[PDB]
């Protein structure tokens, strides 16, 4: 702010305004809020907490059986060498 | 009408006191920065959100 000698700002806003109004009055709100619907336990959803496998491994059973069976050809004797 | 039969409109609050009196083009300005284009003949929008 700057004030100039001699063209003083006046010093104030004086007595002359004009009351415009008297609404002024912000009336206090008084009220009741009930929020009750009956709620039921469950929603349905697509599904909920899974962890879907982004690949699996192989997996497998097991299976065996059988006998000891055997047709057999031997080699030939041969002269010892030594000993 | 497009604003031709009006002088101006405004928002007023107890002490006459005028927070945006505006002829209707200037109005409408201020409508065109909210909906791009003007409401129809005679239709005056104001927003306060």
């Amino acid at each position: 702010a700057l004030i100039n000698p001699q063209f003083p700002y006046a010093g104030p806003v004086p007595i002359p305004g004009p009351a415009p109004t008297e609404t002024m009055p912000l009336l206090n709100y008084r009220v009741e809020g009930r929020i009750a619907g009956i709620q039921q336990a469950r929603q349905f959803m697509p599904f909920l907490q899974g962890p879907h496998r982004a690949v699996a491994e192989q997996t497998y059973h097991a299976i065996g059986t059988g006998i000891q069976m055997g047709q057999t050809f031997n080699q030939p004797l041969i002269n010892t060498q030594e000993g | 009408n497009a604003g031709t039969d009006i002088n101006y409109l405004s928002q007023r609050t107890a002490n006459f006191s005028d927070t945006r009196k505006l002829d209707p083009k200037t109005w409408a300005a201020q409508t065109r920065r909210r909906i791009a284009t003007d409401f129809p003949k005679g239709v005056y929008y104001c927003d306060n959100r």
